[PDB]
């Protein structure tokens, strides 16, 4: 059981709820073995002579009072066992969703959102229900099957108990081999299922062909073949779900027969009583279950060790990107400068970046336009932080970016990606992420600057809609504004204005030249009209900036004569 | 209505069903006599001896023997019919005495030394004598072999038992099974005879659902509502029936607990429908919130929404973890301890019974009826969690069973008709033609034209220009809503849709590849066979075939996205269509597949007339009648070079870079 060590941190912070826990667990352990036997007093007395009104008002009253504290000390438990098992579940899900929100990107490339997913959703159930339910049947296996099974050997009889017990490992081993063989076909049968899924959404997506084709007779017999083979998976698997009651009715009938009959071969002999004997058949039948407890502890834990050890691993990965020792103490970002940058992707080719060795004065506004592939949301990745150092020095004014703080630079930074990641919520508040304060109108002054007022009644509602995913042009309108609320010492504009059109695209960039005038501004398109202004122009090749001319010198030297197209 | 058309679905194959029922009923009847032997075999055999005796005869007339005389019980006595010289046993303590005389009125027994005196009138005192562990063998001797035929008894009926049950299990296992296939088949027939308006709203994981996975709920239910709520109706039913037979007085009892279980199980499942959506509802919202925040992390950490969104997801966890406290408790105090509470009520029911009945008479008191009260109680009371269980998860298969059945119950469909043998020349005609998706619209206003039996016929407009809506319009995916088509003599309308889809074919911008061999996706797995396949490799595909690792290149999904405009038209070949009403393609992001697209678009359109939607203009050089699309009208027609459409920007140099 190394799952129940592994999580000793929980059991150490949480002791007095599991010790009062097993405390009343044992304590109705040994309660329960009483009615039983008063059961079996009482039959004796009344075969006697000695039973008066007096003695069966003692055993009503008697009966009633451990039935009461029975009921009340099984509900405390099971609330001070079940209510530690949510408490893990809990536990377990605020760390791993604390720790997701730590994470970079390159983790998100190694991990697949899908193995996250499942991680949060079942690895964390697994490792609940072992909390909970794996140490019930632990307590049930080791001390409840004990306790009955020396209660019968003691009160009772040990020849008969002996002689009454054989069946019972023998339905326990069986139990666990039909387990075995019913999971295997079980998978199996799932596998066959999910291909004849795959078949109908692989013939339900393409229709149009399969209907264009007067195909739609051939797909019918190969759905009915499909069918008929998950049907014979399921006969497969029901085979042997049905020798699951019939051996346990065997097992225990034949545990009753061999206890009624080597009593009555007993009481013959006198060395039982028939209060004894019926004592014995309630003790048996309450025996039963501890059989598929052993099993469910023997599952349990294994499930259990399994998926901790898989939550185990996601959550003890090392952070990416360091926050800095000691951050420099820096109010605001100056001049940009890049000393020597080769920057390179983890798992990637080559370099797939080089040295740019540019320099942006503080409040000049540059623009890089280029070749796809060649790089250009390189450079503002390598600026974010988003991926480990490079090459050379990123200068920030003095202090490279990595002796800044993480917080302190993400404040100056205002992103607007170019792959558009705006969330499921109201638009009004998905706009709020850029300063929660917000004020009251603000909001509406960033959406003025961003030309986003033209949205006057054309969505649903006003500043209220879902953004239920509607559709509209008004994707990256929200996302410049959100960027331009923010107030940032530095605006990075990654592709923005790749699908609004070349009157509001004008009005956008000249509003922030017009607007942001004292601080930086990062232009990234692929459109040569936006970059118009730049003080500096970057067109990349590849790996490396083509020059490092103005507009004037670029359009004059053998660069990328694409403004020459004009567009026009 | 769920119940009504799950009854009807269950009338079918209701063989199965009948003789499933009938294999229960005999194994419960088994198991629910084995305790009536275990009542007997307590009642006759091990309290024989209390029973009245007299002088036996001398040889073993089922007589033993004591002292210098024999006695014989009254019952395997064979007609002395003698009342004198009688005989009893009484059990006083744990030691039984004898006492040679009829001691008449029997009550409350005490011996001091030979006395044994009964005592509501103490005046009687018979003279007793102790019985040695040996005596009472002897007495109890004779009964052995009755306790032995008992045994075996009990044991044959049991492996009956386990030989019907078993059956009965598998037989019900199999009706569900077949049932749920009918219902599959059945299923995707519908979906195969549903319109393309259908389909198009309805994204293809709901349909999909809709197809396998209500039917999976619907098995879910079948198997619960045949194993668990008709087996324990005959389960409860024949447990009352032996209770019955066994005492009155006592089984009316039971009866009044039988409301118990209705009452609770009532209360349960109306507190656990509640928790159980709530709980449901917000994990759904927290993997939701989840996997929002795994995609576009990148954005929470750049605007250090990390404090924000974290709280967001801490307070739906406490409202989880709230309402799965409340679930607990409810839980636990409702299920199990109440279980527990009920059974050993029925304890003190019984010990109240039976000791009312000893206390004031002599033989009224039957243990054999106390054993077997308790072995019958204790099987009741086994299945009433997972009744209630159950009870409370049957909504959601019926929600589902309601999706399914309101699927299949659509009445707008469309007929199968039937291929035509005639292969209908090359010819398109459009009279006019308006259609629009919704009511009030006009997505095309006004389309005239008509294509001849060699033809390149492409359409010129901006994105959603309804340039494939004509497509669609052409199968007959989606009806003219005022206009009209005609195809040779008659209109399209006029005609069977599986009759006109035989003439002409199509090939879309992501070939549909479909799962199985490369010539299986060739041919669709078809009757035609032999040079069918291989007459495309001999017409433009050349270097996959050469890579012949297995019969026409056996292989499995995904290629690329070059080798996938290959096999499209290699099926476009093979089926010799007519009219081959072609779609945008996207060429030459591989390498213009290699430099063939060309070479295979224009030999797949020779000997046809056909229908080019292709985005890039060039590729259109040879077409006799080009179209436009005024956002769903003609207004210009020409090509390249025969009219001035290469001039006046409707044919861009910036289309030709
Ligand atoms: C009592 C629970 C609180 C104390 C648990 C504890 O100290 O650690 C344990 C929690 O892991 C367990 O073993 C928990 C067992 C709880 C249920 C036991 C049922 C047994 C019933 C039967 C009837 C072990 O975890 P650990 O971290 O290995 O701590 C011990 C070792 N150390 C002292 C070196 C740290
Ligand atoms: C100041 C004084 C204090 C001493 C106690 C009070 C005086 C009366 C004593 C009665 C007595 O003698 O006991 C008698 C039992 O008792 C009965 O006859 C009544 C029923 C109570 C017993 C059964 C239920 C007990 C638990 C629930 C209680 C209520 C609920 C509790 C929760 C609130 C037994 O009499 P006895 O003389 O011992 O001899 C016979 C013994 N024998 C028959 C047991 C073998
Ligand atoms: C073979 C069984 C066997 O020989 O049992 C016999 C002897 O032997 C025993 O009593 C064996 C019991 C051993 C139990 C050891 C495990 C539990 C701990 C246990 C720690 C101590 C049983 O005969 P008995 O002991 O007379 O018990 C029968 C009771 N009676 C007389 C009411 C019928
Ligand atoms: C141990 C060596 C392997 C044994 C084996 O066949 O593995 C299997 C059985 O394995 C067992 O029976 C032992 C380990 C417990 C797993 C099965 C629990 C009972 C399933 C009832 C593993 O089976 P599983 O379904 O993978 O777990
Ligand atoms: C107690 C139940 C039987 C009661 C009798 C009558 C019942 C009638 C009702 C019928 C309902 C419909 C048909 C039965 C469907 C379930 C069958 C099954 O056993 O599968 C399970 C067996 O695997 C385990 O859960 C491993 C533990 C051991 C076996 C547990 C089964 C019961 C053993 C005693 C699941 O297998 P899996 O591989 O863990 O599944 C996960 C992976 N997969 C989904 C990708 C495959
Ligand atoms: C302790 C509890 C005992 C329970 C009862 C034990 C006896 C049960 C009696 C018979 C079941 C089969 C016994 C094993 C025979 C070899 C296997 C075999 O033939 O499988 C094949 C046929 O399987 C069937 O057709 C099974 C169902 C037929 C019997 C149903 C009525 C039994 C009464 C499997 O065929 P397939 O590949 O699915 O196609
Ligand atoms: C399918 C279900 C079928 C179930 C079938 C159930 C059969 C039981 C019915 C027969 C009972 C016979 C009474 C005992 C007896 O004396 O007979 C024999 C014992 O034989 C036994 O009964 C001992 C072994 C019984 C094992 C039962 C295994 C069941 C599986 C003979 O005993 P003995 O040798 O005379 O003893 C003398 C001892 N002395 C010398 C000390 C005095
Ligand atoms: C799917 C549904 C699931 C339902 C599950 C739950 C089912 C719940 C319940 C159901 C049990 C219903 C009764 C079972 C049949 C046996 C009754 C019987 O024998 O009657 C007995 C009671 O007769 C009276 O005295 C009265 C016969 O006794 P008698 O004294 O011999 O009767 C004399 C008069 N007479 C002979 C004329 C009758
Ligand atoms: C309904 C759904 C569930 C199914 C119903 C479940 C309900 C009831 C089933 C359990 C009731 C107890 C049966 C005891 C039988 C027994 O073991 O024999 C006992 C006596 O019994 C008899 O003389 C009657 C025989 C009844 C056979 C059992 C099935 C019919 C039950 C009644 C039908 C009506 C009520 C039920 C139907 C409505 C004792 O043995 P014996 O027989 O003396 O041994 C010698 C015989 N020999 C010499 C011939 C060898
Ligand atoms: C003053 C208290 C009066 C208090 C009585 C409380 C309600 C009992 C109603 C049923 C009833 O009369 O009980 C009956 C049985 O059944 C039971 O005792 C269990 C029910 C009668 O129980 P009793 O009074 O011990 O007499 C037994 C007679 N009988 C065996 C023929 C039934
Ligand atoms: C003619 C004589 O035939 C007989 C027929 C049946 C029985 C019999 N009496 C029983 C009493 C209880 C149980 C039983 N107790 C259980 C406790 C738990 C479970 N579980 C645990 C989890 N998984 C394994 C399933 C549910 C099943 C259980 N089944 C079975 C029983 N079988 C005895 C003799
Ligand atoms: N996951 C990745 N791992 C490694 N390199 C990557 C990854 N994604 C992109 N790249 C690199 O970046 C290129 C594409 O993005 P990059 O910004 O470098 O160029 P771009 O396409 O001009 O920019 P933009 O995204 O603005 O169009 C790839 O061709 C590759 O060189
Ligand atoms: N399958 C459809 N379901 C609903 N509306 C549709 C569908 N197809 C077209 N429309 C309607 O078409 C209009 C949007 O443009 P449309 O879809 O016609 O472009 P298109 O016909 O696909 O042209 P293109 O191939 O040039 O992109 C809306 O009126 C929309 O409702
Ligand atoms: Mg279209």
């Amino acid at each position: 059981f190394s799952v129940l060590k592994k999580l000793g941190w929980f059991f150490k912070a949480y002791w007095l709820r599991y010790t009062i826990a097993i405390v009343l667990l044992l304590a109705v352990n040994v309660i329960e073995m009483f009615p039983p036997k008063l059961l079996g007093n009482a039959i004796d007395d009344m075969k006697a002579g000695a039973f008066t009104a007096e003695g069966l008002l003692f055993y009503i009253g008697i009966f009633f009072v451990l039935t009461a504290a029975v009921y009340i000390m099984s509900y405390f438990w099971m609330h001070q066992l079940f209510g530690g098992a949510n408490l893990m579940e809990k536990i377990l899900r605020t760390k791993l969703m604390g720790h997701l929100l730590t994470m970079s990107p390159p983790f998100y490339e190694k991990n697949r959102t899908g193995d996250l997913m499942a991680r949060g959703t079942n690895d964390l159930q697994a490792v609940s229900l072992t909390t909970g339910f794996g140490i019930l049947t632990l307590v049930d296996s080791t001390m409840f099957m004990m306790t009955i099974f020396l209660t019968m050997g003691f009160l009772i009889s040990w020849k008969l108990t002996f002689a009454a017990i054989i069946p019972l490992p023998v339905m326990a081993i069986a139990i666990s081999l039909y387990g075995s063989k019913i999971h295997e076909r079980f998978t199996e049968a799932q596998n066959a299922f999910g291909a004849l899924n795959d078949r109908v959404l692989e013939s339900v997506s393409g229709v149009r062909v399969i209907r264009a084709y007067v195909q739609e007779t051939n797909d019918v017999r190969r759905f009915n073949e499909m069918t008929a083979d998950v049907y014979q998976k399921n006969m497969k698997v029901a085979f042997i779900d049905s020798l699951f009651e019939p051996t346990v009715k065997l097992l225990v009938g034949a545990s009753y027969l061999i206890g009624l009959g080597y009593g009555a071969f007993l009481v013959f002999r006198n060395e039982l009583t028939l209060g004894e004997l019926v004592s014995f058949n309630v003790y048996l039948g309450m025996m039963i279950w501890p059989m598929f407890a052993i099993g469910e502890l023997i599952n349990v834990m294994q499930r259990g060790n399994a998926s901790l050890d898989r939550v185990n691993e996601t959550l003890s990965y090392e952070t990416d990107v360091t926050d800095p020792k000691q951050p420099a103490d820096l109010k605001e970002p100056g001049d940009i400068v890049f000393s020597h940058v080769s920057f390179t992707y983890p798992s990637s080719t080559s370099d797939n970046l080089q040295d740019i060795s540019f320099t942006v004065r503080k409040g000049q506004t540059v623009g890089i336009a280029g070749k796809t592939g060649s790089g250009k949301t390189t450079i503002i990745k390598q600026l974010l932080r988003q991926y480990p150092p490079g090459e050379g020095s990123i200068t920030f004014s003095g202090v490279p970016i990595q002796q800044i703080p993480l917080d302190r630079l993400r404040g100056w930074i205002g992103y607007v990606p170019q792959d558009h990641l705006l969330f499921s919520r109201t638009v009004k508040e998905n706009i709020l992420y850029g300063k929660q304060d917000a004020t009251d109108k603000e909001v509406q002054q960033a959406i003025a600057e961003a030309h986003f007022e033209k949205d006057l009644h054309m969505l649903p509602s006003g500043l209220e809609t879902m953004v239920v995913a509607l559709s509209g042009g008004q994707k990256q309108r929200i996302s410049i504004a959100r960027a331009l609320m923010a107030n940032p010492e530095i605006l990075i504009l990654d592709d923005s204005l790749s699908a609004v059109d070349a009157k509001t695209e004008a009005a956008i960039i000249k509003n922030i030249r017009e607007n942001r005038k004292g601080k930086t501004t990062f232009i990234l398109t692929h459109r040569l009209s936006a970059v118009e202004h730049a003080d500096l122009i970057l067109v990349m090749d590849g790996g490396v900036i083509a020059e490092r001319g103005t507009h004037q010198e670029l359009l004059a030297n053998n660069g990328w004569y694409r403004e020459q197209y004009e567009r026009q | 209505k769920i119940g009504k058309t799950l009854w009807r679905y269950a009338l079918l194959y209701r063989k199965l069903l009948i003789t499933a029922v009938l294999l229960l009923t005999v194994a419960v009847g088994a198991e629910l006599t084995g305790p009536f032997i275990g009542k007997k075999m307590i009642d006759d055999h091990i309290l024989g001896i209390e029973k009245t005796w007299y002088e036996a005869a001398e040889k073993d007339k089922n007589a033993v023997q004591f002292h210098g005389v024999s006695y014989v019980r009254e019952d395997r006595l064979q007609e002395p019919v003698s009342k004198a010289k009688e005989a009893h046993i009484y059990q006083v303590g744990m030691a039984f005495y004898f006492v040679d005389q009829a001691v008449s009125f029997d009550g409350n027994r005490t011996v001091s030394d030979g006395k044994l005196t009964i005592t509501g009138d103490k005046s009687r005192a018979y003279a007793a004598e102790k019985l040695t562990k040996q005596e009472l063998f002897q007495f109890y001797q004779p009964e052995i072999k009755g306790m032995v035929l008992l045994i075996c008894l009990y044991g044959g009926l049991l492996v009956f038992s386990v030989f019907f049950q078993y059956g009965q299990h598998y037989l019900l296992q199999m009706s569900a099974n077949r049932i749920i296939q009918k219902m599959r088949q059945d299923v995707f027939s519908h979906i195969q005879k549903m319109p393309i308006r259908y389909f198009d709203n309805l994204p293809a994981g709901k349909v999909v659902a809709r197809i396998t996975n209500d039917t999976e709920a619907i098995r879910d239910l079948y198997v619960t509502v045949l194993s668990t709520f008709v087996t324990s109706g005959i389960y409860m039913f024949g447990i009352f029936t032996a209770l019955f037979l066994l005492d009155v007085k006592l089984a009316f009892v039971c009866l009044a607990i039988v409301p118990i279980i209705w009452l609770w199980s009532v209360i349960y499942r109306r507190y656990a429908s509640y928790y159980n959506q709530k709980i449901r509802s917000i994990n759904s919202d927290i993997n939701a919130k989840m996997n929002e925040s795994i995609q576009g992390m990148t954005i929470i950490q750049a605007f250090r929404h990390q404090k924000e969104t974290m709280r967001e997801f801490e307070e739906l966890n406490e409202s989880h973890f709230y309402f799965q406290n409340r679930m607990l408790n409810l839980n636990s105090l409702m299920s199990h301890n109440l279980v527990n509470v009920i059974r050993n009520l029925a304890f003190v029911c019984l010990i109240w019974h039976f000791g009312g009945a000893s206390l004031n008479a002599a033989g009224i008191v039957s243990i054999g009826v106390l054993y077997a009260f308790v072995d019958y109680l204790n099987r009741l009371f086994q299945p009433i969690t997972g009744i209630v269980n159950q009870f409370s998860k049957l909504e959601l298969a019926r929600v589902s069973a309601g999706r399914v059945f309101e699927l299949l119950e659509e009445k707008n469909t469309e007929e199968a008709g039937e291929p035509a043998k005639e292969r209908a020349l090359g010819r398109v005609e459009f009279r006019d033609v308006s259609f629009a998706y919704q009511e009030g619209e006009e997505v095309l206003k006004h389309i005239s034209f008509t294509a001849q039996k060699g033809e390149t016929v492409a359409l010129v407009g901006h994105t959603g220009s309804g340039k494939s809506s004509i497509l669609n319009l052409l199968f007959r995916f989606y009806d003219a809503q005022k206009g009209d088509v005609l195809i040779d003599g008659k209109s399209i309308y006029n005609m069977s849709r599986q009759e006109l889809r035989s003439h002409m074919g199509i090939v879309l911008q992501d070939p549909y590849l479909f799962s199985g061999t490369i010539g299986s996706n060739v041919s669709l797995d078809d009757e035609r066979m032999t040079e069918e396949e291989i007459k495309n490799a001999l017409r433009q595909v050349g270097a996959e075939p050469l890579l012949k690792k297995l019969p026409k290149g056996i292989n499995e999904p995904v290629l690329s996205s070059g080798e996938r405009q290959l096999i499209s038209f290699a099926r476009a070949l093979a089926f010799d269509p007519a009219i081959l009403i072609l779609d945008e393609a996207t060429a030459h992001i591989d390498t213009e597949t290699e430099a063939v697209i060309q070479k295979a678009l224009d030999v797949v359109k020779q000997g046809r007339t056909t229908f080019v939607i292709a985005h890039r203009l060039s590729t259109i050089r040879n077409a006799d009648q080009i179209l436009v699309l005024d956002k769903g009208e003609i207004v210009e027609r020409g090509n390249h070079e025969e009219l001035m459409a290469l001039e006046g920007q409707y044919y861009q140099m910036y289309e030709l870079q």
